[PDB]
């Protein structure tokens, strides 16, 4: 994606999903016998996800006005929005679209839970 | 199964009961193999282990594979790492829950907590998908009001909610079915319902054309015709 | 499981707060309800003694008033059910419903066999003028001569909690003219006194029935809300127990994982 970003085009990258990447890193690190952390995840998973997340940007006109946009996906288990990986990724991301199973079965689809959802860029991104 | 698929050229039907134990085996050897324990003691390699196992169970250009896998759920807690990893691999999932089985309704499939890729109208046709949508919505509405029911009784709801709850409690039982294998366990003859009859029956129930019947008529019977027959049999 | 018990806890707690606030509100309104009941009973009882001097005796019109305000016990519907049974046992009658809850209950039992439009009254305690106006409107569309048999269906407080439906017939104007057992009473046939006494009787009986039903309804809603608070407390306690057990279990899993990590 950075090729499109740096050459003045616009690209959006979707990760489906970063939690399984973290699980793969947990396996890899544990078999390297690095010390475990919370919930047996390795001690630098935040430094993992942040390195991926920070690459999203819109470049200034000094570098051709290109942009890379990220839309990662997280599979929370049992609604544990406070879990280690969800907590870190929430701390990292600009805004969160929360999807609630209860609304989905209630026929409201695509079931975005508006009250919990947040966007920081907000009004600057919408068309007038 | 793979040799039959790739060499004989036949389509094959593969049953695996129950695949969960595979992962559990990996746990047992994990400590003696010297791995650091993963979450709740599972082996670190769980994800790629199940991958190397189950990515082999797939249709290919050389032949079709239809497979049914059943997973034991420790403590009936679906959040356990093994079933949670397993969800990613299945095209269709139908959770069985003690919540309905303890009430004695069988086969006790959870009509809310299940999914399939073929649900969309592009496959079943709109007339089927709409009935599916309204069935799920009705059951979910009943569940959402069930908390209040406990405190204010069935009389407290408005007419719309009360009628919706009546429809929901009818439907929830109408999903029950006497399996041919289950005769031993139930004394009820087995009933097999074709898909079109099922869609028609649930559309009929939602459209109010069979509203008046007591709940007991829907329980352990297949097809609306046999529901009517049981209604008459219970009236006698 | 943990989050499910948390959400159901939140729902139960919300409903319980509603129950407690409504409990205090109904407890406050009950006193004025009772005082108005006593006044109406005294007045209509004097009227009833004046009738007793006559030794009163008997499509028929039945008027039943149940407060439109919901959140009460089943009693509001139950009386509507009881009269419905009385309707079944006497198909010659005609039914009139004076309230929203009774209107809903009757609509499920006899939507079009007989029609009498009444609504919007249950927002406040009864008053003599309201009952008189409602009575004048009630017989206006169906002459009393077309309904010589009459019935009024009300609720009475068997106790602070207990409630009991009952009724008292409206003595028709034709019946008031027949002077059954009233031979000793002073009369003047030149006057409208029969019809005037009919209309006054209908107004006073409407007032008495409304007052009795209203006091019984307020008492019933208070008692029902107390029972609701009881059930809500049981609900919250049980889910709280399951809540803390589940929390300890998950924390135990986390503890075990960190313990095994450290030892290696």
């Amino acid at each position: 994606g950075e090729w499109f970003r740096d050459n003045g085009k616009h690209a959006l990258i979707v990760y489906d999903d970063l939690s399984k990447q973290a699980v793969a890193y947990r396996q890899l690190s544990l078999l390297l016998r690095r010390p475990p952390g919370r919930e047996a995840y390795p001690g630098d998973v935040f430094y993992l996800h942040s390195r991926l997340l920070e690459r999203a940007a819109k470049l200034s006109e000094k570098e051709g006005s290109g942009s890379l946009t990220a839309l990662p996906v997280i599979e929370t288990q049992g609604g544990d929005v406070s879990a280690y990986i969800p907590t870190n990724v929430i701390s990292i991301t600009d805004g969160q679209i929360f999807l609630e199973a209860e609304l989905f079965y209630k026929g409201i689809r695509p079931a975005i839970n508006v009250g919990l959802s947040v966007s920081r860029v907000g009004s600057a991104a919408q068309v007038k | 199964a793979e040799y039959f698929r790739d060499e004989e050229g036949q389509d094959v039907l593969l049953f695996i009961d129950n695949i969960f134990r595979f992962t559990q085996a990996g746990s047992e050897v994990s400590a003696l193999l010297g791995r650091i324990p993963s979450a709740v003691g599972y082996q670190p390699t769980l994800a790629t282990d199940m991958g190397l196992l189950q990515e082999r169970i797939t249709t290919t250009k050389k032949g079709s594979v239809t497979s049914v896998q059943a997973v034991y759920v420790p403590a009936d807690d679906l959040t356990d790492p093994a079933p949670a990893t397993t969800f990613a691999h299945l095209d269709a999932t139908t959770v069985l829950s003690r919540g309905i089985s303890e009430l004695g309704i069988y086969p006790a499939v959870d009509p809310l907590d299940s999914k399939s890729r073929l649900l969309d109208a592009a496959v079943v046709g709109q007339e089927h998908y709409d009935v599916a949508s309204k069935v799920q919505e009705t059951l979910q509405t009943y569940k959402s009001l069930q908390d209040i029911i406990a405190i204010l009784g069935m009389d407290e709801l408005s007419e719309q909610d009360k009628l919706t709850v009546e429809r929901a409690r009818k439907i929830q039982r109408f999903l029950s079915q006497p399996f041919a294998v289950a005769e031993v366990f139930t004394g009820i003859p087995g009933k097999l319902v074709r898909l079109k009859d099922t869609v028609a029956s649930f559309k009929a129930v939602l459209e109010g054309k069979y509203d008046n019947i007591p709940e007991h008529a829907f329980y352990m019977v297949g097809g609306i015709e046999d529901v009517v027959a049981k209604a008459e049999k219970l009236a006698a | 499981t943990l989050k499910e018990v948390e959400m159901r806890l939140k729902s139960i707690k919300n409903i319980e707060k509603i129950t407690k606030t409504m409990k205090i509100v109904a407890s406050t309104r009950l006193s004025k309800a009772e005082k108005a009941k006593i006044s109406a009973k005294k007045m209509d009882e004097a009227e009833q003694l004046f009738y007793k001097n006559a030794e009163t005796k008997n499509k028929e019109l039945i008027v039943a008033i149940t407060s439109d305000k919901g959140l009460c016990g089943s009693i509001h519907s139950q009386l509507a059910k009881a009269v419905r049974r009385h309707l079944n046992d006497q198909p010659n009658a005609d039914i009139v419903t004076i309230g929203d809850k009774i209107k809903m209950q009757l609509l499920r039992t006899h939507p079009n066999n007989i029609k009498l439009s009444i609504n919007g009254i249950g927002k406040d305690a009864p008053t003599f003028q309201e009952s008189a106006l409602i009575a004048d409107k009630l017989l206006s569309v169906m002459k009393a001569g077309t309904y010589p048999k009459i019935s009024i269906f009300y609720n009475d407080p068997v106790s602070s909690l207990s409630f009991e439906p009952s009724e008292k017939p409206i003595f028709n104007a034709k019946t008031i003219e027949q002077s059954p057992s009233f031979g000793k009473f002073e009369i003047d046939t030149d006057a409208n006194v029969p019809r005037d006494l009919f209309e006054y009787t209908l107004a006073n009986q409407m007032l008495t029935a409304m007052a009795q039903g209203y006091a019984a309804e307020i008492s019933a809603r208070r008692n029902a809300m107390d029972n609701a608070s009881k059930n809500a407390g049981d609900m919250i306690n049980r889910y709280s127990i399951l809540y803390n057990r589940t929390r300890q279990a998950v924390i135990t899993n986390e503890l075990v994982d960190i313990i095994t990590g450290a030892s290696s």
